[PDB]
């Protein structure tokens, strides 16, 4: 529970593996303690007058199963322990993703996509190294400090341990007190270096204005100052970071020296042996490693509880409707009526109008008028409005996201592209001759692309067609060609054309003039030319 | 071209800092190393000092320790040596330690069985009485070493707080070291990138010279860290360890310098298969990233389609190969790493016991512990850095093609050599003869386009896309060569004088106002250094009224914190710095494909202040805007199609007519 369970249940179905580990690492914890002893012990017997070949034998079968042993047992349950990792990390971009594609971007792609992206690398990263060296760490900084302290307490001695071990406490917390500085003063050189970088972004893309009024000698000049600076961030930083080395020395040195001196004076009282101060010694240099990984999990834990509240913010707390309501729903969306709708974005005031199954219908007006947000709430991307908006006679949430996504085939304004090829984007209109032309190569010509994804949202085959703005770009001409031949293909389907130019959106069926807030009228093209005074025919040779 | 050489030759550079910081390292390694053999005769000479032979001696007092009767000395330390005198010894057996008070003719196995020591070692050498030597005792022929257990240890104390200091400053001098080469390296490469024709930054993004300027000399920078703090380091410990290694004894240094080789081999495959492991992990995060940040911009399209659900297949693809190749690397991990390195270790005390026990005690003799505990920490100092070693040694490769990278940009040749100024002002009449220009080969994008401006001002170039407009600006102020014809101002060739000579004649307001990080009155000024009242007035004469919201542009107003406020005001700082550095030529490379409404009439009313007193280019496509030009000039095809006032050509019809009918 709390930041147990927050990671937990990744391997609590995964237990097994999460348990030989931790079983496996506590053997070869306990297991690694035996080479020095039994030097110890091979010195003792050297010196004594009992030592025989079968000794020598017996101890060097003894040193090589141990080495066998401490090997396969480590090759297999860090094994084990990274994998685990890895396999944390696969879950996490699986689930991160899987929860950005089962949303909508009402108030998702509003959110900085730089904080998305940031989390499904940082933030995997974090929790990763969380479930994997987080744990090696409590597991060597809980148990290998307490059972190297008992084994040299119980087998060496209980005074020459305190004597060798007093150091290392004051070890551990100057080098927390070391890294709480040098993150501060990393900071400053971290961002001068950043601005460094935006100076020098600023004064490569300004580089024609910069030599036209030869100012390129001052830029030299702004350049090497702030490369000053950064080499004064980086000597503020290293001024800290060279007193790492020198007191672990230090503090390592004390301690090699407290147990050498006490126990050669032990000795002298006939309380320890030479081969106990040589397994002593042994022990106090496997015992470096602990003293670094309590602040590495320190860090980790404390880092943890944050870049993972960041994860689950993105992934859980995120409440928003993305799917359909009741099963009620019309299997055919021939018709569409409109009734009252007010859809707002997270824009429409009392607007209603009808459609019809074989409708080629256009809609145009103004800049600053609802004119997207009649098509873009019929796609089921923005929270729901007044009114209510019925293929037959219904309101719109029930019916269901898949068939209304599989009926509605779309053309984007603002046109974009996935897949690398073209013949990709086509399997995902005038082509023929774009084939036989510059270009089924790659993507990432603006006209060209909106054919592409006219001729992709075509291929759908679909009964509710909208066109938004996807024939600005081509000529009247190509439009026009582009609007009858789809007319006369899709003749008994509907079709919502949208565009600035007011010669396509007319004639057709109906216009729905969009004036401010709310409807200029709901008449069509001969209606349109005995009107107010607005874009007609006049502005178009 | 060598990557290292050109490393070396930088190196070489800054080299006082260097060579103190080897030398500090250099000697603080030694001191360190020596504490070892501080321990290893802290324990031969003082705690197995017993077993050297004792004398009956009570005559060399305050040394002469006391037995329950006559008084005895050590044999090395006789000071009034008296040869065999009486020769007696201290053994021990199992725990106990056993006086015999007379001459032993060998040693090897020792037994007691009723207080008659035996040692006989396959040979009954003889049988010699013993008396069990007690606590107090024991101790007291234990007191005359405790002075000297002091003061080595005194000793190795001192030492270890001298190579404390000897062990900062080295690492922190090749700080400094490193830091100050990439400095140098980096001023170089910017100095070289304002030597770069601009032909560089048009066939190469922003980005990219960004991060050949920066990244990479911070890669740069890892380099030089990783081979001095790790390779110079980790060899000096080496050389040190196995020097003192060899002083100790040697049989056992052949076998401890028989594991370079095995380091050898080991970082050669460790590099030979983590180069795949590690190339296929970074490549596949790369395409992860990418369909990753092609999949969430597309939030609307993807969810609008049948791929909601079928990026997952192609990713999985990816992602499955991604987690087998971590999985590998952790494999290649645990056959090394920490792993061998424990193997060797446990192979190491192996060497130990089974060379002393078979050469040593198969002989009965010759056995000093000293040496073993000094080997021991030797090799424990020994085994620390190999894992850095390799992982460096595979790591390396990144930074030697950074390196490669920035030597590259270092290198090239084709570059602009200028510097000049001039002294005067040009009056603005330029001048074109049948310049031909082409930008690749062959495809010539300029045919003949000659003409004369004079000075007065307005000579507008509106025309067709792809027709050579800006041909014209990248001709005038030299950004590239026509290659052909010539350009003359006052009569002087365009391509018989400095780039920055001619640059320092013409000014320019781009289309995109370049609003530079920082203060509107230094932006304007452009951090000339050269001008300190003129810019406010000549801003305030046009955009008066600004000022007037908050504070005072010049001074250190700060709405330019987001690298700008109104487009038009944003064109207005740009007309203003044109002004200020006052040339005598400006060219309007002005492009508004979307008018920003109305704002552009005060736009205009800045235009009128500026173009007068000048010979002003504006390459517009309004038409409407510069019905006043003094001489309108219509481009297409590459060559000059049409040109006379603005009334001639609408007399004549033609391209001009064709394109303002379409008022
Ligand atoms: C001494 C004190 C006195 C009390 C002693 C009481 C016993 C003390 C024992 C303590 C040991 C630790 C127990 C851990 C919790 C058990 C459940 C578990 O581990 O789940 C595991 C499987 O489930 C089992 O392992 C059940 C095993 C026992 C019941 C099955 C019959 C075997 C009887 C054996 C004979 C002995 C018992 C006979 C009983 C008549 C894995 O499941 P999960 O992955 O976690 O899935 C749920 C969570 N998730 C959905 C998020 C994934
Ligand atoms: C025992 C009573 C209860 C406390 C329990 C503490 C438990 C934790 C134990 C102790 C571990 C440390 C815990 C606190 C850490 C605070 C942040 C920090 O790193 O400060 C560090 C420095 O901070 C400064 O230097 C601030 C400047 C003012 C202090 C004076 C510094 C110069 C002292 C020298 C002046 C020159 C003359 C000498
Ligand atoms: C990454 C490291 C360099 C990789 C390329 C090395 C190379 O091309 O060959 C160089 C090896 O390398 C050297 O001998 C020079 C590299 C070290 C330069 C000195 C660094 C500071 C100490 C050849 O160096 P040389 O001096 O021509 O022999
Ligand atoms: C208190 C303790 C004081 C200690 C002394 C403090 C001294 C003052 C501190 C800073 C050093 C200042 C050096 C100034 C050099 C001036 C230029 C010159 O002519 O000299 C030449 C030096 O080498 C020779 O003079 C030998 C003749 C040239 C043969 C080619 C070099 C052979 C390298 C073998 C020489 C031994 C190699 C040693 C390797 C570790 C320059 O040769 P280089 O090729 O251009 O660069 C070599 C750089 N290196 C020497 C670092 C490799
Ligand atoms: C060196 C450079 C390479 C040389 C290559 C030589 C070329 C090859 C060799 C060629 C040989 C000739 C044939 C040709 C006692 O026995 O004497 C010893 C000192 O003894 C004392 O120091 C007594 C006084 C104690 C002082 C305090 C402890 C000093 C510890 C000092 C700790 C050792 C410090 C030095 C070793 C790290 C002398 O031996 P050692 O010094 O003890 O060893
Ligand atoms: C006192 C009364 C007895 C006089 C005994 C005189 C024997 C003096 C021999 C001292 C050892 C020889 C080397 C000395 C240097 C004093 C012992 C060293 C003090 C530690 C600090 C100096 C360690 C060296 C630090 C690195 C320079
Ligand atoms: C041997 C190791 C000596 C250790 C010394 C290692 C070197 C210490 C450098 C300074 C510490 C880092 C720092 O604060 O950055 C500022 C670096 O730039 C400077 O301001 C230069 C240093 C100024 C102080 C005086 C000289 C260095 C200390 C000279 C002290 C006397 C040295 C006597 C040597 C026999
Ligand atoms: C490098 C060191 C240089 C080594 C060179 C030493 C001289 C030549 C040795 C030849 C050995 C050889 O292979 O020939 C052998 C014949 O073939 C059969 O194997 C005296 C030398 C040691 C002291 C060096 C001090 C260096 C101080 C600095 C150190 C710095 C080191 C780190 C930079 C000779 O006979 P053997 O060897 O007796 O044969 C095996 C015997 N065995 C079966 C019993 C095993
Ligand atoms: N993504 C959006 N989020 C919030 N409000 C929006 C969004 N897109 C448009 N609006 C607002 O919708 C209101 C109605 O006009 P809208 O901008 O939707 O259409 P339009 O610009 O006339 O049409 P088109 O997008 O086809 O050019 C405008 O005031 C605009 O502020
Ligand atoms: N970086 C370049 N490398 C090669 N050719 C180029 C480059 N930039 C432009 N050209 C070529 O120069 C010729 C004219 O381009 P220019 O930019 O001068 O046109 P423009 O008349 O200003 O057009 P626009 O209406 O887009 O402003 C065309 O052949 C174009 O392909």
């Amino acid at each position: 529970f709390s930041v147990l369970k927050k990671l937990g249940w990744f391997f609590k179905a995964y237990w097994l593996r999460y348990t030989i580990a931790i079983v496996l690492l506590l053997a070869v914890n306990v297991i690694e303690m035996f080479p020095p002893k039994l030097l110890g012990n091979a010195i003792d017997d050297m010196k004594a007058g009992a030592f025989t070949a079968e000794g020598l034998l017996f101890y060097i079968g003894i040193f090589f199963v141990l080495t066998a042993a401490v090997y396969i047992m480590s090759y297999f349950w860090m094994h084990q322990l990274f994998g685990g990792a890895n396999l944390m990390e696969k879950i996490l971009r699986t689930k991160l993703m899987g929860h950005l594609l089962t949303m909508s971007p009402p108030f998702y792609e509003k959110n900085r996509t730089g904080d998305l992206m940031a989390r499904g690398t940082n933030d995997l990263q974090a929790v990763s190294l969380t479930t994997g060296f987080g744990i090696l760490t409590l597991v060597d900084s809980t148990m290998f400090m307490m059972t190297i302290f008992l084994t040299m307490g119980f087998l060496i001695s209980w005074k020459l341990t305190f004597a060798a071990i007093i150091p290392l406490p004051v070890m551990a917390i100057a080098i927390s007190l070391y890294g709480s500085k040098i993150h501060e003063r990393f900071t400053e050189a971290q961002n001068a270096f950043g601005a460094l970088n935006d100076r020098v972004l600023e004064s490569v893309s300004g580089v024609r204005v910069i030599r036209a009024y030869v100012q390129e000698t001052n830029d030299v000049r702004r350049f090497n100052e702030m490369t000053a600076d950064v080499y004064q961030k980086n000597m503020k930083v290293a001024f800290i970071d060279s007193l790492f080395e020198p007191t672990v020395k230090l503090l390592v040195g004390a301690s090699y020296l407290i147990g050498l001196g006490y126990g050669a004076f032990l000795v002298f009282r006939n309380e320890l042996t030479l081969g106990e101060l040589v397994s002593f010694n042994v022990y106090l240099g496997m015992m470096i490693w602990p003293m670094f990984a309590i602040g590495e999990l320190i860090n980790v834990m404390q880092r943890g509880n944050a870049s993972l509240d960041r994860v689950n913010e993105t992934l859980s707390y995120e409440t928003d409707v993305t799917d359909p309501k009741q099963p009620a729903d019309l299997k055919e969306p021939g018709d569409i009526v409109f009734s009252h709708v007010s859809f707002t974005y997270p824009n429409l005031q009392d607007i209603s109008f009808t459609v019809r199954k074989g409708q080629t219908v256009g809609i145009a007006g103004k800049t600053g008028s609802g004119k997207t947000t009649i098509i873009k709430q019929l796609l089921r991307q923005y929270p729901p409005g007044e009114g209510s908006i019925t293929f037959s006679g219904v309101p719109i949430q029930q019916i269901p996201l898949d068939r209304l996504r599989g009926w509605i085939g779309y053309v984007p304004q603002d046109h974009l592209l996935f897949s690398r090829t073209v013949k990709e984007n086509i399997l995902y209109a005038h082509f023929e001759k774009d084939l036989h032309m510059l270009p089924e190569t790659m993507v990432g010509s603006g006209g060209q692309k909106q054919r592409i994804s006219i001729a992709r949202a075509l291929m759908a085959n679909p009964e509710i067609l909208i066109l938004d703005q996807s024939l600005s770009a081509v000529d009247a001409k190509t439009e026009a060609a582009i609007i009858k031949n789809i007319r006369e293909n899709r003749k008994g389907k509907t079709t919502f054309i949208l565009t600035h130019r007011l010669s396509a959106v007319e004639h057709a069926d109906l216009i729905l003039v969009m004036d401010g807030g709310v409807i200029a009228e709901r008449g069509t093209h001969q209606e349109l030319l005995a009107n107010n005074g607005w874009y007609r025919e006049q502005y178009e040779r | 071209m060598k990557i290292g050489k050109t490393l070396w030759r930088y190196a070489l550079l800054y080299r006082k800092l260097l060579i103190t910081a080897v030398l500090l390292l250099t000697v603080a390694v030694g001191a360190e190393l020596t504490g070892p053999f501080i321990g290893k005769k802290m324990i031969d000479d003082h705690i197995l000092g017993i077993e050297k032979t004792w004398y009956e001696a009570a005559e060399k007092d305050k040394n002469a320790v006391q037995f329950h009767g006559v008084s005895y000395v050590r044999e090395d330390r006789l000071q009034e040596p008296v040869s065999k005198a009486k020769e007696a010894h201290i053994y021990q057996v199992g725990m106990a330690f056993y006086f015999v008070d007379q001459a032993v003719s060998f040693d090897g196995n020792r037994t007691v069985s009723d207080g008659k020591l035996t040692i006989t070692n396959g040979d009954k050498s003889r049988a010699y009485a013993a008396e069990k030597l007690t606590k107090q005792e024991l101790f007291q022929f234990y007191q005359p070493e405790i002075k000297g257990m002091v003061l080595l240890i005194a000793l190795y104390g001192g030492l270890l707080v001298f190579s404390v200091f000897f062990q900062y400053g080295q690492h922190y001098l090749l700080q400094m070291s490193a830091n100050r080469i990439i400095q140098k390296m980096r001023q170089d490469v910017f100095s070289h990138i304002q030597k770069m024709p601009i032909r560089y930054f048009d066939n190469l993004p922003a980005g990219k010279v960004v991060a050949r300027i920066t990244n990479d000399t911070e890669a740069i920078r890892d380099l030089y860290v990783t081979v001095l703090s790790t390779f110079v380091t980790s060899g000096i410990y080496m050389f040190g360890i196995f020097t003192a290694l060899f002083l100790l004894d040697v049989k056992l240094a052949f076998v401890a310098l028989a594991i370079v080789p095995i380091i050898w081999l080991w970082s050669v495959i460790y590099r030979r298969y983590a180069s795949y492991y590690n190339q296929k992990i970074r490549s596949i995060n790369s395409d992860i990233n990418a369909k990753m940040n092609e999949s969430i911009q597309g939030m609307t399209i993807i969810q609008a389609f049948r791929h909601q659900k079928e990026t997952m297949r192609e990713f999985e693809e990816l992602n499955e190969s991604h987690f087998y190749f971590q999985n590998r690397m952790l494999n290649l991990n645990s056959l090394m790493s920490h792993n061998l390195v424990n193997v060797i270790r446990n192979l190491a005390f192996v060497a130990l016991i089974w060379h002393f026990g078979g050469a040593s005690l198969n002989a009965a003799g010759i056995v000093s512990i000293g040496v073993l505990y000094a080997f021991v920490d030797y090799l424990n100092r020994l085994f620390q850095p190999i894992t850095g070693i390799v992982n460096q040694f595979s790591k390396l490769e990144l930074a030697r093609v950074s390196a490669g990278r920035v030597f590259e940009l270092l290198e090239e040749k084709n570059t602009e050599e200028a510097g000049e100024p001039a002294k005067e002002r040009a009056l603005g009449r330029v001048e074109f003869r049948d310049v031909s220009f082409a930008y690749q080969e062959g495809e010539e994008v300029l045919k003949h386009i000659s003409f004369t401006a004079q000075k007065g001002e307005t000579v507008a170039l509106v025309g067709h896309t792809g027709s050579g407009k800006s041909s014209i600006l990248n001709l005038l102020f030299r950004f590239y060569d026509a290659q052909k014809g010539d350009v003359l101002i006052d009569g002087k060739s365009i391509y018989n004088m400095s780039r920055q000579e001619l640059r320092s004649h013409m000014g320019i307001v781009l289309q995109d106002p370049y609003l530079f990080s920082g203060t509107i009155g230094s932006n304007v000024s452009l951090d000339d250094e050269r001008m300190t009242e003129e810019e406010i007035k000549n801003a305030l004469r046009q955009v008066g009224a600004e000022p007037l919201l908050k504070k005072l542009p010049k001074g250190i107003n700060e709405p330019v914190i987001e690298k700008g406020l109104s487009s038009g005001e944003r064109q207005l700082i740009s007309f203003a710095r044109a002004l200020a550095f006052d040339p005598a030529i400006l060219i309007l490379d002005q492009a508004t494909a979307h008018i920003d409404t109305e704002t552009e009439a005060v736009i205009q009313k800045a235009l009128d202040v500026v173009k007068q007193g000048r010979t002003t280019f504006v390459i517009a496509h309004r038409l409407s805007t510069i019905r006043n030009a003094d001489q309108i000039l219509v481009l297409d095809k590459g060559e000059i199609v049409e040109r006379g006032n603005h009334e001639e050509l609408m007399a004549l019809e033609g391209q001009y007519y064709q394109m303002y009918e379409l008022q």
